[PDB]
């Protein structure tokens, strides 16, 4: 993140930080965004094409 | 298209090894200031052969 | 607004109409810092370094690039491995001739012997009272006029056995 | 090799020396292909389309862009949304004045009434014998001379009452 522009007064000087948002996998975490649901390790529902909540609400 | 690249200069007793992303002035930082930039005269007078040597 | 290719033809005709006042000049009689790699020229200058002298331009004419069969009856100019054809002022717009060819020759000591490196052209030159010859050393000139064009070559050296047949092809707009 | 800055200056001095033979001309009295977008400036044209006529130049001089403090004590010309200043022929090589300023005005009905879309300057224009007025239609002109400079515009119009003014700043090598 330090300035690496050659030949400037702010060379190697500290600057803006960065917000890093790393995604991680979880089981029965209510805060997480659910992607799959299982019963006794069998898959509960399928889909293949791209999901969109408000398109379900229009089309159904 | 024939041409010359003439005068950063830095004097030190410490060994500097540049990296792939090293800028011009990293020599002074890597030496903890245990050295000096060459005088202005080095940039002005070493661009041609004449009687004006930079010491 | 825009100028035109025909303006470059007319300004070439103007330079060619001045021919009686036009001399080749040569200079830089002492070495470069290294004779193989000369320094760059200065288009704001009006005289050569170390001026050796002036020789009246033996030939001042318009030209255009040559082609066959339709230039076969004409006369052709060869330089820098390129080959060109001559054009007269009253035909210049019809032929499209916006390039000027400038040539002079020196043989023996009729200008001072030694090496030469700078090469160029002057116009509106005036010779001193009592002199009318076409080879002039700078002491024989009342006004040098305007140095238009010059270059910084690698050197050559001279005697009666050598001809200083230096020339340019020049254009007043290279990028219309 | 290519030309030099002080050659552009001597060639601008030539164009200023012709001034008495210099006329504005205006043309293209019917529409373009699209009146929101005139056709591109194809410089290879010999004279303007649908020619309305000719008027003698009211101003012809060398100029350069103005600069401060040294022009704070001098005249100002507003052109091209920017500021320019006057230069005399004997100062041209000192000031670096390679630009020519050109202006003329048609005062009312002294040329045919109607629309126009093309503007330019001609030199060496010659009227028919017994005609000495500064305003000429194409049937009064014995030789049109040479069209030096022009521009393509969205349509203008005129009346007996309009002072219609057209003007340029130009240099001989228009993108040096």
């Amino acid at each position: 993140l330090l300035d690496q522009t050659s030949g400037v007064p702010s060379y190697f000087s500290k600057g803006a930080d960065r917000l890093e948002e790393k995604m991680s996998l979880t089981v029965n975490d209510p805060t997480s965004a659910t992607i799959y649901t299982f019963m006794d390790g069998d898959l509960y529902i399928q889909s293949t094409n791209a999901e969109m909540d408000k398109i379900n609400k229009v089309l159904a | 298209f024939y041409g010359h690249i003439n005068m950063y200069g830095y004097v030190t007793s410490y060994v500097y090894n540049p990296g792939m992303t090293s800028s011009v002035n990293q020599i002074s930082a890597s030496t903890e200031g245990r050295g000096q930039e060459v005088p202005t005269d080095y940039y002005m007078y070493t661009s041609t052969k004449n009687n004006n040597t930079v010491e | 607004a825009i100028a035109t290719y025909n303006s470059h033809v007319e300004l070439a005709k103007y330079l060619v109409s001045k021919a009686d006042s036009v001399y080749l000049t040569i200079g830089k009689s002492t070495p470069w810092s290294n004779e193989t790699n000369p320094p760059q020229p200065d288009e704001n200058a009006t005289v050569l370094q170390e001026v050796i002298g002036y020789k009246k331009a033996t030939k001042v004419t318009l030209v255009r690039p040559s082609k066959s069969p339709e230039d076969d009856n004409k006369n052709l100019i060869s330089y820098g491995n390129k080959s060109w054809v001559e054009v007269t002022p009253e035909n210049a717009k019809a032929e499209g001739a916006k390039w000027v060819y400038l040539e002079s020759s020196i043989v023996g000591d009729e200008l001072p012997l030694g090496t030469y490196r700078q090469v160029g052209f002057v116009m509106d030159l005036v010779a001193k009272s009592g002199i009318s010859k076409f080879n002039l050393v700078p002491s024989e000139v009342e006004s040098t006029g305007t140095l238009l064009f010059f270059d910084n070559k690698q050197f050559q050296n001279r005697s009666e056995q050598t001809t200083a047949k230096e020339r340019f092809i020049v254009e007043v707009d290279p990028n219309s």
